[PDB]
């Protein structure tokens, strides 16, 4: 059907149709516009009128412009060739590298998988990263919060997760750029081209990029996470893969939804967020699941506004989080990479019913020994470093060897540093930390437990110190 | 009662299906192979159609007399 | 199978057509549909949209009807036809729901076919008055030592489980559901407890895994699960508790005993706040509508205990509330504390310090409490509570440490009342005052295995009598002292 | 075997009503007369 624009108020546009009204969540395309302007139906006002939110700038819109209906919510090109490629909320190539000659288009705004399609056993997603797979394991079809910043290397951790999940499993990755700074988006594009995760000249790229920048209307920034979610759902439900979906900031998703609902004239709620904050977060996070066909595991960088963990945005996001990794700058100043804080990183699948009593007990012991080392550290701050306890300094050196063994050379950082990227399986991590906890590797020096893979590489290095 | 005599004509048409196991598809198989793939993959990791042959292992033991 | 289609699905197929009353959608938006027509529709009557959706006639206005849409308003367009059903919103009730997972409207989402229910019950019925009720007397056993000893729960009570996120509230409810297996399999049909678990705003994967934990423990055979998860429309998360409450009122009204868990009520209040703010209603504290108290109180008031003239049934409610940063003086927590009969405060400090279940004994209370304990549990738990109060005052001290470590318990491990009484006895008479604390749990484990592997007669006598007599007192004394000599 | 049975049943159902997709208002007049009797 074809309607006419009857109102343009900032980013909201009221269109009026003569014969066929489009249902809510449907892409209308404005005619005559030199670029591709897409409105999304958000409301039916009656009198054949339809309120919509624009996915781009609304300047130059005239009351009377022709608006052509599509029939589907928004169709983005999905397929194995969106990988290594940038696109926006609408699904158009951003990278100036030509169109995406894919075979099928998937509509955004799908439904979360039915109850009977939910896989029912909680399972660990082995990432090959020691500190993560040991203390705060990721669950298949879970959500993870990256509590990192700028200083500590976080892009490296993301690229290494992409690489590992692509190698260990067969899973491709999607990176959504909700509300991201265009400068940082370009930086990330070039860092992922350099480190081999994106290949500009082959078909071996392991990640598809979707970006909604900060200079885009609230509608775009609100639907860009769904665009990334759709291009990941294709891989999951049509290739049986274990996809990894990153969301470079989920708080900007929340605040873009807040701005959208404010534009539509709705009454705000606690603090100012939308009245539909919980359902808007849920209709998205409920599609990141582990179905009987595959799985989507989501790593979502989190910003905590005003440093209040009880603010409605992080408090409604934490209801969906399954794990949590904290990239401390303090750990990075100690020279540990990845600088994952081993004590402030949490996981809900840590219990022995899910990871087994062996894994649970090794991780619990490592955690307790690290806590006791920080204790003995603040008591060593006495300046009276003595050893009136044998066990105290024994555990001091054990925990120093441990907290250095929670360091690992990443493959993506193989061009910058000569060190080779050593991803280590789960059982080898459990076993190595079991040995170090049992007191065996005492004769080994400290620095042979630094930027090493499994304990085999550790003892090989220890021998090679001489 | 026009729609029952509608339906069972179609039902008899669908019955003409011993020549085609899944009623003239040449589709819906590309996903069935994947679904059964998962099915077999974790129901077992061998020739589940077969009967199993069994390798057994028996305990360790040590010197338990007075050393 | 071929004729499983022409089964009766064609022959008996409701292919009737009837003179129906209709309205026409004027404007759909914000999960509310302004509908033109429906002149004879009733207030709070369920209407059906063209897409097969369903809604509730909220606002009867002179020129239109406001309809709350139970589902996604994406499937509704202006001009859609809306039919009356003539039935005020109601759900299927009956015993055919036990073992089934349903959504807030009674539709099966477990793929096991339709629910063969013969009775329907309104979701917005009124709670029983003053005369139909009677004081709580029968115990509702949870199988958790801490709860069953210090914070007892009777049948017909309302006991809040309040605490921060990830502190073990769902675990307490799930263990309470698993524990009723020993009663549902027995012979006495006045101790059977049919459990209902309403899941509101939760992750659907979490609800699937919950149904798995219930099926492995063979607890689904007597459990209804109503699921209105995070991705479902806010009206569905609003309705789910009343659907579950009517399914439980079916048992309460027919001389049986139901238990219902609302997990949780904070998310239902959030869904109702969404609906109210989208209806342009004035927001009060924390932007909540003025009638969120009524929202929770007309619901938790239906959990009653009838007298023997009204059947003698009951319905116990365990509403769950999630606090932020441990703030219990918030709006919705204090509302539900005003409604219920007690609390079970789960703490993050205790949960992080390995004390699980992390029940704060000083703050957990049960206004009914003593009137619904067994005699043996009362005998030992009175002294236990006195000694725990003494210990928290001085925070004897070693006795308190011993007892608090005796209160730790594992997940999915609900103990029978006799074995809880045995363990608490061994703890409260001093028989491990000199055992250093960290072995206590170990001792406890071993001890109970002993008492269940060999002294089944004593436990059976405690079960029959309900009290731990002087004969059984000295018997358990020699048992525990002999074991401690062996241990 | 049971999963293959269920999936074959599903393809059979959408195929049978595709058959109706490919495929006389006497019943309409009869229902009209019936409703007229319904007064
Ligand atoms: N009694 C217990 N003993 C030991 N561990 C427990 C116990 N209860 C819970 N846990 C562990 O702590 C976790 C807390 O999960 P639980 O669902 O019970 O808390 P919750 O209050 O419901 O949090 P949420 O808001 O996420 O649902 C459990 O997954 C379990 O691993
Ligand atoms: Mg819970």
């Amino acid at each position: 059907a074809t309607g006419r624009i009857v109102a343009v108020i900032g980013a909201v546009v009221d269109v009026q149709f003569d014969e066929g009204l489009p249902p809510i969540l449907n892409a209308l395309e404005v005619q005559g516009r030199e670029t591709r302007l897409v409105l999304e139906v958000a409301q039916h006002l009656g009198e054949s009128t339809v309120r919509t939110i624009a996915m781009d700038g609304t300047e130059g819109l005239v009351r009377g412009q022709k608006v052509l209906d599509s029939g589907a919510p928004i169709k983005i090109p999905v397929g194995p060739e969106t990988l290594g490629r940038i696109m926006n909320v609408i699904g158009e190539p951003i990278d100036e590298r030509g169109p995406i000659k894919t075979k099928q288009f998937a509509p955004i705004h799908a439904e979360a998988p039915e109850f009977m399609e939910m896989s029912v056993e909680q399972e660990i997603l082995v990432t090959g990263i020691k500190v993560v797979d040991l203390l705060a394991p990721y669950a298949k079809g879970g959500k993870i919060g990256l509590f990192g910043g700028a200083g500590v290397g976080k892009t490296v951790l993301i690229m290494e997760l992409i690489n590992n999940v692509a190698k260990a499993h067969g899973g491709y990755s999607v990176f959504a750029g909700v509300g991201e700074r265009t400068r940082e988006g370009n930086d990330l594009y070039h860092e992922m081209i350099e480190s081999g995760v994106i290949n500009l000249k082959d078909a071996t790229s392991k990640v598809a990029l979707v970006y909604g920048q900060m200079n885009e209307p609230p509608g775009a920034r609100a639907r860009v996470a769904l665009t990334g979610l759709t291009v990941a759902e294709y891989f999951r439900d049509q290739e049986g893969q274990d996809v990894l979906l990153f969301i470079d900031n989920i708080f900007r998703f929340t605040q873009a939804g807040s701005e959208v609902s404010a534009l539509l004239g709705r009454i705000p709620s606690a603090v100012g967020y939308q009245p539909t904050l919980a359902t808007d977060m849920g209709t998205m996070q409920e599609r990141i699941t582990t179905t009987k066909k595959g799985s989507i595991t989501s790593v979502q960088a989190i910003y905590v506004p005003a440093d209040d963990l009880t603010d409605p945005a992080p408090a409604t996001t934490f209801a969906h989080l399954d794990a949590t990794t904290v990239l401390s700058r303090a750990i990075a100043e100690l020279g540990i990479y990845p600088a994952v804080d081993p004590l402030d990183s949490t996981s809900r699948i840590m219990d022995p019913n899910i990871v087994g009593s062996e894994h649970y007990d090794v991780a619990r012991g490592v955690q307790k020994i690290l806590q006791d080392y920080k204790s003995l550290q603040d008591i060593i701050a006495i300046l009276g470093m003595d050893e009136l306890s044998e066990e105290d300094k024994l555990t001091v050196s054990r925990a120093r060897k441990i907290q250095r063994f929670l360091s690992q050379p990443f493959q993506v950082a193989e061009v910058f540093t000569g060190h080779m990227g050593k991803l280590v399986p789960l059982k080898e991590t459990i076993k190595g930390f079991q040995q170090i906890l049992a007191g065996e590797y005492d004769h080994l020096p400290e620095q042979a437990f630094y930027m090493v893979g499994p304990i085999e590489e550790a003892v090989a290095k220890a021998d090679k110190l001489a | 009662q026009k729609l029952f005599v509608d339906k069972i004509r179609e039902y008899k048409s669908k019955r003409q299906t011993s020549g085609g196991p899944v009623d003239a598809s040449s589709e819906y198989q590309q996903e069935l192979e994947r679904e059964l793939f998962k099915l077999k993959q974790m129901f077992g990791n061998a020739d589940m159609n077969t009967f199993p042959t069994f390798k057994f292992e028996d305990p360790k033991f040590e010197v338990i007399e007075k050393p | 199978e071929m004729s499983s289609i022409l089964e009766e699905r064609i022959l008996g197929a409701d292919t009737s057509v009837d003179l129906e009353e209709t309205g026409r959608v004027l404007s759909i938006g914000d999960g509310i549909a302004r509908v033109h027509g429906l002149r004879n529709v009733q207030a709070e009557e369920m209407v059906e949209f063209s897409s097969g959706l369903k809604g509730m006639s909220l606002n009867l206005e002179p020129d239109n009807v406001g309809v709350v849409v139970f589902g996604n308003d994406k499937l509704i367009k202006e001009g859609d036809i809306v039919k009356r059903t003539g039935a005020i919103v109601d759900v299927p009730v009956g015993e055919e729901l036990l073992g089934r997972v349903v959504d807030a409207l009674g539709n099966a989402i477990d793929g096991k076919g339709p629910i063969g229910s013969k009775t329907r019950r309104r979701v917005g019925l009124k709670a029983p008055g003053i005369i139909p009720r009677i004081s709580v007397r029968e115990p509702m056993q949870t199988g958790i030592k801490a709860v069953d000893s210090l914070v007892p729960i009777g049948r017909g009570q309302r006991e809040l489980i309040i605490g921060d996120r990830q502190t073990g509230k769902t675990s307490i409810a799930i263990d309470t559901i698993i524990n009723q297996k020993r009663f549902n399999d027995g012979s006495d049909e006045k101790k059977k407890l049919y459990c209902i678990y309403v899941a509101i705003g939760q992750k659907r994967s979490t609800v699937a895994q919950l149904v798995k934990r219930l099926t492995d423990a063979d607890a689904m055979k007597y459990t209804i699960v109503v699921s209105a998860t995070a991705s479902d429309a806010a009206p569905l998360q609003y309705l789910a508790p009343y659907s579950g409450c009517s399914m439980g009122e079916y048992f309460r009204d027919n001389g049986k005993h139901a238990l219902i868990i609302y997990d949780d009520l904070s998310k239902q209040a959030v869904a109702y706040r969404q609906m109210s703010l989208l209806l342009r209603r004035p927001p009060g504290r924390e932007a909540y509508p003025g009638d969120v108290f009524y929202l929770h109180s007309r619901l938790l008031e239906r959990a009653a205990k009838m007298n023997d003239a009204f059947g003698g049934g009951s319905l116990t409610a365990l509403p769950v509330i999630e606090t932020q940063a441990g703030d219990v003086s918030a709006y919705i927590p204090t509302n539900v504390i005003s409604i219920t009969d007690g609390q079970i405060f789960l703490e993050t400090e205790l949960f992080y310090k390995g004390i699980r279940p992390a029940i704060n004994v000083g703050l957990s209370v049960s206004r009914v409490g003593s009137a619904a304990q067994t005699r043996a549990m009362k005998q030992v738990a009175g002294t236990m509570k006195l000694e725990l109060a003494q210990y928290r005052e001085v925070a004897l001290l070693s006795r308190g440490v011993r007892l608090t470590e005796l209160l730790k318990q594992g997940q999915y491990s609900p103990m029978a009342i006799e074995e809880q009484v045995a363990v608490i006895y061994a703890g409260v008479r001093g028989y491990l005052d000199k055992l250093e604390p960290s072995k206590i749990t170990k001792f406890e484990n071993a001890f109970l295995s002993h008492v269940v592997s060999q002294h089944q007669a004593l436990l059976g006598t405690i079960r029959a009598d309900g009290k731990i007599s002087e004969q059984s007192d000295a018997k358990l004394k020699e048992i525990v002292t002999n074991f401690l000599a062996g241990f | 075997q049971n999963m293959m049975r269920r999936k074959e049943q599903e393809h059979m159902i959408n195929w049978v009503e595709k058959h109706v997709v490919q495929s006389t208002i006497a019943k309409c007049i009869a229902d009209l007369k019936l409703l007229a009797k319904k007064a």
